[PDB]
């Protein structure tokens, strides 16, 4: 009831997930080498023969960011699965019998 | 749809995600400021006298409505070259701080007027920034800026200690120490006057005559817009997913009477990552807030194609009040249900409780008896 | 990566089927989470109840057993845990 | 340390690791398992 | 119509601490309940501020000018490089009516001042004004602490201002107050030095209670906090301490 | 990736924040190493002789 | 045109760095599993009879 | 203070020995009493 | 002689055959340069960072 910071692991998990989502969202604001980070503007400012080039740059940047996010998620999921498996073993052994 | 998205002629019992749905918008709206007065472009182009390259003339233009069609369709301009924008789109953009720099150049150096270029006038008289946005206009002036005896009022600088920063003008007419011999205010040897005139005569052929050149420089979305094209505003409608164009800002969503308060000097507001949440209308000066119209994901529940063909459709995280992929078949009178996961169509809730087959979420799950 | 634009979708479709496996991985992750919780907690076949009268030789479990008064139907320690962490 | 690589030292020195191993071994020789 | 003087007034320039003053709204974008990090030209925290009890001072990048003013003795401002007819100059005056801003090639003499008659009718700051380019009129700008910030960036002259009720005797208050933008001017000059203007009581000049604080601006990165109402309440200077 | 070049740094600046998360991951594993060793070995409360 | 070559070098080096980081992450996970097993063995066999 | 981890300024080194609060490295760490 | 780089230069005892101009060790990093004029062997160390 009194002392806090006794639940560090769960808080760390939540913080990691939230920070990952935050950086993924914030990645949308980078030029990646193009002329603008907003797509409607460059659509509504120049002729398609080069709008295609600008969209190519945006597309490749955002693809890289998304792939990185997915890979990080996969690693974290594997680790959490290992922890949950250990927890299942502990509940089966210590709760349901004397160890 | 699930057969097509899964690439099989048979589907097993379970739940599959097929696609997403969005609310289509209607009744596009264009809203521009009321300021309407003809913008003074002709006098810049039709000016009788221009200035030398080392003293290029600059004019600042704001608070006007501009028609570039008269400039574009006219064939009098030999070179009409735009870099950051398309020439045909110039009638649909709103922006501030128009800059017009006019002068006259040698015919053969016209292609030194471009970002990332090297030349004589390119580094000593007029240098453009690499990221320059705008247009350049070049057109011959043999009949006017050339004299049979040869006019020499047009000067250019050939000697300088170093190059020029972008958008910079130098008018320092001082002797230059060309060689190791000091000048001390006297030319003598190894010292020459930096400026010299042009030998413009009508006798010379093409690529030698003087060319009148003017560059237009812009800014893109950095201030309350002051210069706009020839476009017509309209009325505004709220609480409907519509396309909107506020002062060159294009978007799609629903507009609502906002509650947040603006200090008398902002123009809009945002929270995280270029999410324009509030906007002030240019004419009525009334604050509004923008939120995109609803969208979501759609999934199906099927008991397996070997057993039956009936399906149920779940729209994830969408209020059941509004729902109608078209699929109006599941929008007329079919049974509807609302759960924390979203809205369910085609399945009926039963008070009986027992173990299920196809999980849905939040403790709700479905199965085949219907 | 397109923000509801047709030109972006047309340029994207020539990059192959990246997004199919991109969605597949996330779906696998979600199913794995559900399986994790199910296998950790659902260790029993029935739902037992404690008797109304509680005389466990002097041991006092009132701090751990669920409180019927609270609508949440959670015990004291569980409420403390739920309140402490966001 | 060539062009950005850096190697950080471990928090526990080898002497401390030796001390833990010695403590464990001297405990299990004399006390048995009761010290655990 | 300006003459010299014999009482060679010499202002006892002392030094004081800047504390945490001189923070303004950098852009025209509303933000609520958020911490935003921005890099711009600001007045660094805890710097020297010169106190004057009218020397020609250099402009540098920009100037923070403060006055614990009573009865509004200070009237105007002079900006330029040589303050003569050879180069363009900027002048600001704020009398009991609308302010006047001019950008002309004036001719400034040794002791420019307004002058008041006792019903005021007097204006002898300069001697000649031949070429004029820009003019401007708006509401008057001005016990009380008045703060102004002058910047010259991208051919734009930005003037920001704020007024606060204060009661401390001499030292600058230990508090926080953002500066709302006042006016932007789309005029390009290469100003490097500036001055100040006084409305001496011409009836023998009696202007001795002319105190003002001057500080200079440097480029650096700040962290700003916006509350729910969109008002800046706290700021942190990044390059001041390891804690920062 | 730049080797102390100003223009290289400027060009890299517009690629977002890859480097922040790279350094974050490396720091995470670096801390995990020490946590790992301390968990394995520090099983006693005193130092017997 | 130097900027184009600079960009090519930048993207190549960035990709290589990302690959290295991912390999490090995998190896660290494996080592962590091994060390957890080692800790269990030291607790169960050194401090008591198994 | 100069140590194997690096160069440390702003904190004073003592001859005592306590538990570890804020790990520094190479077998040393710091704490708040200065 | 066209090989550019930043570092601190010290004296070295390594021996070059009369036809080399500069050495390297592994991973292709320069470590020793023979100056064109005095024909002596120097040693390059990256100045400190951290
Ligand atoms: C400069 O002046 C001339 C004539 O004064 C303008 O020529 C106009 O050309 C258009 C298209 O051929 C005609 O429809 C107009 O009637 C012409 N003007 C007149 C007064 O007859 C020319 O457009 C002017 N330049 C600019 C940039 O406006
Ligand atoms: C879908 O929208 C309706 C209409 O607003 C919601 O019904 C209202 O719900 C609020 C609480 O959220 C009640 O206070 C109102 O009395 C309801 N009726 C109205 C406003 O007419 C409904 O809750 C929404 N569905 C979900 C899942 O939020
Ligand atoms: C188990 O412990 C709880 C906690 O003290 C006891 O609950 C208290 O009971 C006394 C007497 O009935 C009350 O005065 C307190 O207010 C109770 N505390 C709370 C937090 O409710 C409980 O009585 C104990 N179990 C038994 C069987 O006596
Ligand atoms: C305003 O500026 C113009 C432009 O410089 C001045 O006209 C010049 O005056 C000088 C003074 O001797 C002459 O040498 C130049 O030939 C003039 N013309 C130019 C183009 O420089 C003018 O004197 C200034 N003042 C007024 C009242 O017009
Ligand atoms: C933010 O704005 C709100 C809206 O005015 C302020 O709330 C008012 O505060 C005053 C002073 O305490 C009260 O007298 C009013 O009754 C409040 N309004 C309402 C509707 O209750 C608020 O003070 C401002 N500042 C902060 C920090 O919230
Ligand atoms: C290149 O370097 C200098 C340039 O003049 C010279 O080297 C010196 O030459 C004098 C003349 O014989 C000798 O006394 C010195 O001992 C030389 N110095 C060194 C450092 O060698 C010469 O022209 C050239 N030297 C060599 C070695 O190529
Ligand atoms: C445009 O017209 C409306 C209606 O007449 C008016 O209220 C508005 O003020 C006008 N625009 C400006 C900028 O004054
Ligand atoms: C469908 O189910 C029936 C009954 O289980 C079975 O006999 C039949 O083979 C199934 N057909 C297919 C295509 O799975
Ligand atoms: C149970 O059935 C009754 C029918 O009278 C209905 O009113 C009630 O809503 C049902 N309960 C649930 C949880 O749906
Ligand atoms: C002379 O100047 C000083 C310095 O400002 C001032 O205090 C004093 O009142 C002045 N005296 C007269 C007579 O003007
Ligand atoms: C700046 O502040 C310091 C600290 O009080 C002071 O000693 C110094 O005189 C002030 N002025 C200058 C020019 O350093
Ligand atoms: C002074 O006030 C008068 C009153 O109309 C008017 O000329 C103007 O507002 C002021 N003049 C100057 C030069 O500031
Ligand atoms: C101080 O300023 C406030 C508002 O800025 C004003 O209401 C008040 O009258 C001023 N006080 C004096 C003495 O001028
Ligand atoms: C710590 O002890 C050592 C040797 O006992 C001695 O050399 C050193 O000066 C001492 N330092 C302090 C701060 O006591």
């Amino acid at each position: 009831s009194s002392t806090a910071s006794a639940l560090g692991k769960l808080q760390d998990v939540v913080n990691q997930n939230a920070q990952a989502l935050n950086t993924l969202v914030k990645q949308l604001s980078s030029n990646f080498g193009a002329i603008s980070s907003v797509l409607n503007d460059i659509l509504s400012r120049l002729d398609p023969p080069e709008a295609e080039v600008q969209i190519d740059r945006l597309i490749t940047g955002r693809l890289q960011s998304l792939q990185t996010y997915v890979t990080q998620q996969l690693i974290r999921a594997a680790e959490i699965r290992a922890s949950a498996n250990l927890a299942a073993i502990k509940m089966s052994e210590c709760v349901l019998g004397q160890s | 749809e699930t057969k097509c998205t899964l690439k099989s002629f048979t589907v097993e019992k379970g739940i599959y995600q097929t696609s997403n749905f969005r609310v289509q918008p209607t009744e596009s709206i264009v809203r521009f400021p009321n300021i309407t007065n003809l913008c003074p472009f002709g006098e810049v182009f039709n000016a009788t006298r221009f200035a030398s390259v080392y003293a290029w003339n600059r004019k600042r233009i704001s608070n006007c409505v501009a028609d570039y069609s008269v400039l574009y369709n006219s064939a009098s301009f030999s070179t009409f070259k735009c870099y950051g924008v398309s020439p045909t789109k110039l009638n649909d953009l709103c922006f501030t701080n128009v800059y017009a720099d006019s002068f006259v150049i040698r015919g053969d150096e016209v292609r030194q007027i471009a970002p990332g270029q090297t030349g004589t006038i390119a580094d000593y008289n007029y240098k453009l920034p690499d990221d320059f946005t705008g247009c350049v206009i070049a057109w011959n002036s043999n009949n006017l800026d050339s004299k049979v005896g040869g006019n020499y009022n047009y000067l250019y600088r050939l000697f300088r200690k170093s190059n020029l920063k972008p958008f910079e003008r130098d008018i320092s007419t001082e002797i230059y120490q060309a060689g190791s011999t000091p000048c001390n205010g006297v030319k003598g040897f190894n010292c020459y006057f930096p400026l010299q005139s042009y030998g413009f005569q009508p006798t010379y052929g093409v690529g030698y005559q003087p060319y009148r050149v003017v560059v237009l420089s812009f800014e893109l979305l950095h201030a309350p817009a002051t210069v706009c094209g020839p476009k017509k505003s309209t009325n505004l409608v709220k609480n409907k997913c519509v396309n909107f164009n506020f002062n060159g800002l294009t978007g799609t969503g629903v507009l609502t009477e906002s509650n947040k308060k603006f200090l008398p000097f902002q123009q809009f507001g945002r929270d995280i990552a270029d999410t324009t949440d509030a906007v002030r209308d240019p004419q009525t000066l009334e604050i509004l807030d923008i939120t995109p119209c609803s969208f979501g994901g759609v999934s199906v529940i099927t008991p397996g194609t070997n057993t039956s063909n009936q399906v149920a459709v779940l729209y994830q995280g969408v209020n059941c009040t509004e729902v109608p992929p078209t699929w109006r078949v599941y929008s007329t009178g079919s049974n509807v249900f609302q759960t924390r996961a979203g809205c369910l169509i085609g399945a009926e809730y039963v008070n009986n409780s027992y173990e299920c087959d196809i999980p849905i979420g939040a403790g709700i799950c479905a199965s085949y008896q219907s | 990566i397109c923000g509801d634009s047709t030109e972006c979708s047309n340029l994207l479709l020539q990059y192959g089927s990246f997004c199919t496996q991109l969605n597949r991985a996330l779906t696998g992750i979600a199913v794995e989470q559900d399986k994790n919780t199910q296998e950790v907690f659902a260790q029993v076949k029935q739902i037992y109840k404690t008797p109304p009268i509680k005389d466990f030789g002097g041991f006092n479990f009132s701090q751990i057993l669920p409180d019927p008064s609270k609508p949440s139907k959670r015990s004291f320690i569980e409420d403390l845990l739920f309140n402490k962490v966001t | 340390k060539f062009n950005g690589l850096t190697v950080l030292p471990p928090l526990l020195t080898d002497e401390m690791i030796a001390q833990y191993t010695s403590a464990l071994l001297a405990g299990t020789i004399t006390s048995g398992w009761t010290f655990g | 119509q300006c003459v010299n003087f014999t009482n060679r007034t010499q202002l006892p320039s002392a030094y004081t601490n800047s504390f945490t003053r001189g923070v303004y709204y950098p852009d025209k974008v509303f933000r609520s309940s958020v911490l935003h990090s921005t890099q711009d030209l600001f007045l660094p925290f805890f710097s020297n501020v010169t106190w004057f009890h009218n020397p020609v001072l250099p402009f540098n990048d920009g100037v923070y000018f403060a006055s614990t003013e009573k009865s509004n003795i200070i009237r105007g401002w002079i900006f330029g490089t040589t303050l003569d007819s050879k180069t363009q100059s900027l002048l600001i005056v704020n009398n009991a009516t609308n302010v006047v801003i001019k950008v002309c090639e004036f001719q400034f003499c040794n002791y420019p001042f307004l002058g008041v008659y006792y019903m005021e009718s007097e204006f002898r700051v300069y001697s000649s004004a031949n070429n004029c380019t820009f003019e401007y009129v708006s509401q008057p700008f001005l016990k009380n602490l008045s703060e102004f910030v002058f910047k010259n960036i991208d051919g734009y002259f930005k003037i920001y201002s704020k007024h606060t009720p204060i009661n401390l005797v001499r030292d600058l208050p230990q508090g926080f107050s953002a500066l709302e933008p006042l006016v932007d001017l789309p005029i390009g000059i290469n100003i490097t030095r500036f001055q100040t203007l006084l409305a001496l009581h011409r009836s023998g000049w009696t202007a001795g209670a002319a105190a003002y604080y001057v500080g200079y601006l440097q480029p650096r990165t700040f962290l700003l906090k916006y509350n729910e109402n969109g008002t800046i309440t706290d700021a942190v200077d990044c390059a001041l301490d390891p804690l920062s």
